[PDB]
């Protein structure tokens, strides 16, 4: 600007902190997609040895996505939820970079390593289920909605002080009049059937086909690549087809009309969530499945919320939760391959 | 609504309730220029600057009362020679906005809103036609956005005020008075220096001392330090004097004159 103090600008300038001249990043990539560019960093001045996560968002400027996930992350503090720790804004090129501290693994990596065989430990299930559950707690406490959780989004720390703790990363910045309106595993049948607006019963439902997919090691809902047909179909061939009793507003849905053209209850007639986890080998009469089966509720004002969960007694049957999903064992898992 | 109960653990009031002295010193630097008297009709001034581009673009009050927080925080600490504050302002505007999930404002109707109040309200104050582009308003926003330190969730009197008079029982009688009475404090400090449920306390007591309400008891049983609330009544009667014993319309462009000016590069 013409019009802007010349002294004030390059005094900021002057003491303006660079990404670039801070961290050390060049071809340390480990991650690329709608979130944007995440590189593992170390600080350039050797003062401490960390290993930080830095995350160019997608775009330039400061969009509506870029805006909200400052505006909360800079509010946000809690164990579970990844802790930004510093903004950078590089004027020259209108980039927008978020540094948070590095997270060595996660749950699409854990659980693909799981299903490369060894089926996931029944402590460390438990365990992340716990810290998934206390990380959501406390957003939705917030009146944060996270709107698309999953595994990759479900990250666990490495080696250092924080072993083994969940981070809650990549929350659902943002959807325009909190509306919905290539992933569908993860989502709730309301979504599916046109559900017009986030709610936490959806973040709910996300959870439970997490905790199936940890015990399992295969996602509950997998399918093919709003209204989805064949999600909707694997949905009813696992739990079932909804009686007019289990969900009674199912008629409100705005997709319901189009649901009872293309389905017919009696496909789907031995179908249950009983079956399904029967058969890989998880028992019905299990405290693990009966918190299973009140997460994985069709009608959401029917899904437990998350308090509700963490006071199951599932996490009073031994073995506790620990803070380290690991419990003190040796990390079998690879670290991240760079790009 | 996002982060509702969470106040106490919030940057607002971690690092954005100031010390009155502090924010004095600070003003020093335009003071040099400035009397304390035009200083502050220099504040009342650009507060409705930001209310009417607010009203202009259809935002909540909530929005606009965060952009005008924005625009507090940032001659707070600087100098209003440092960034025009007619570039400021709906900066701030369009900034608060895309926080308070309205929308990106379009470029062309914030560019437009702004060339509009300006000369059909402000006409007064500007002779000149608003004068910055699109590209401006977005070099602007990086600046704002630094000196805050990216603290943008903002915390207003709005929501304990609709809280104390459900509490009450009163909302017929007492909530428009005092909800435009919390309008009325953004023409000061206030914001900067109290939590905003106790200017939304002090705002109560006002308009129930305007209708002839008996809230004694009510407030009474409060359990709150009933000092600072009278410190915040104070202000805001004071400013109800300000606003009496001031011509905006015939003093502004004289004042807006006197502030310090940008300097250009060498
Ligand atoms: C393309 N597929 C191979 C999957 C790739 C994957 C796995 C983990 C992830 O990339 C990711 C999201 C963000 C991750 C976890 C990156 C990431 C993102 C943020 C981080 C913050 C702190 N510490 C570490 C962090 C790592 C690293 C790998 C990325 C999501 C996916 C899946 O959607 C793809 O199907």
């Amino acid at each position: 600007d013409d019009k802007m103090d010349y002294d004030f600008k390059v005094k900021l300038s002057s003491e303006r902190e660079r990404v670039e001249d801070l961290f050390e990043y060049e071809g340390c990539k480990v991650g690329r997609g709608t979130y944007g560019h995440v590189y593992k960093a170390k600080r350039k001045d050797g003062k401490d040895d960390k290993d930080y996560a830095l995350k160019q968002i997608e775009g330039t400027g400061i969009s509506m996505s870029a805006c909200r996930e400052i505006a909360l992350l800079r509010e946000l503090k809690h164990p579970n939820v990844i802790s930004l720790q510093k903004v950078f804004l590089s004027h020259a090129d209108r980039k927008v970079w978020l540094l948070f501290d590095y997270a060595e693994h996660d749950l699409w990596h854990i659980i693909k390593f799981h299903r490369a065989s060894v089926q996931l430990p029944r402590g460390m299930v438990k365990s992340l289920l716990y810290q998934i559950l206390d990380g959501i707690h406390y957003l939705h406490a917030n009146w944060v909605l996270h709107r698309d959780l999953k595994p990759a989004n479900i990250l666990v720390m490495g080696e250092g002080p924080e072993r083994g703790r969940v981070k809650i990363a990549d929350m659902g910045f943002a959807r325009l009049f909190n509306s919905p309106l290539v992933t569908f595993w993860y989502r709730a049948p309301e979504l599916l059937l046109g559900a017009r607006h986030y709610t936490k019963a959806i973040d709910i439902w996300a959870i439970g086909c997490i905790f199936a997919e940890l015990l399992t090691s295969e996602p509950i809902f997998h399918c093919r690549q709003p209204y989805h047909h064949d999600q909707l179909d694997r949905i009813f061939n696992v739990m079932g087809f909804p009686a007019d009793k289990d969900w009674e507003d199912i008629k409100k849905m705005p997709e319901h009309s189009t649901l009872m053209k293309d389905f017919r209850r009696n496909t789907y007639t031995n179908c249950s969530l009983i079956k399904y986890m029967e058969k890989h080998k998880v028992k019905p009469d299990s405290k693990a499945f009966h918190l299973l089966q009140k997460l994985l509720t069709m009608d959401p004002i029917k899904r437990i919320t998350s308090e509700q969960a963490m006071q199951d007694p599932y996490f009073l049957e031994d073995p506790l939760p620990t803070s380290d999903v690991f419990a003190g064992c040796q990390i079998p898992y690879p670290k991240r391959e760079f790009l | 609504k996002a982060m509702a109960g969470n106040f106490w653990q919030s940057s607002h009031y971690l690092q954005w309730i100031l010390d009155k002295q502090d924010l004095l010193k600070e003003r020093q630097k335009d003071l040099k220029f400035l009397s304390e008297e035009e200083y502050w009709k220099l504040q009342i001034f650009f507060t409705n600057v930001i209310q009417a581009l607010g009203e202009h673009l259809k935002l909540r009050q909530q929005v606009i009362a965060t952009a005008t927080v924005y625009f507090k925080r940032f001659y707070a600490r600087y100098s209003l020679k440092s960034i025009d504050p007619v570039l400021m302002a709906p900066t701030c505007v369009f900034l608060a906005s895309k926080v308070e999930e309205f929308g990106v404002v379009s470029n062309t109707r914030l560019i437009a809103a702004a060339t509009s109040v300006l000369k059909t309200r402000f006409s007064y104050a500007f002779p000149k036609e608003f004068p910055y582009r699109m590209n401006h308003i977005l070099e602007c926003e990086f600046y704002l956005l630094e000196l805050m330190d990216c603290c943008l969730i903002v915390y207003h009197p709005y929501r304990p005020l609709l809280q104390y008079v459900q509490d009450m029982g009163q909302e017929d009688m007492l909530l428009p008075l005092a909800w435009r009475i919390v309008n009325d404090t953004y023409r000061t400090d206030l914001c900067l220096l109290y939590p905003p449920f106790m200017i939304a306390l002090a705002c109560l007591h006002v308009a129930c001392v305007v209708q002839q309400k008996d809230a004694r008891q009510w407030f009474a049983e409060l359990s709150v330090d009933m000092e600072k609330i009278l410190e915040i009544i104070r202000v805001i009667l004071k400013l109800y004097e300000q606003w009496k014993n001031f011509d905006e319309r015939k003093e502004m462009a004289t004042i807006l004159s006197k502030m310090p000016k940008p300097k250009p590069p060498p």
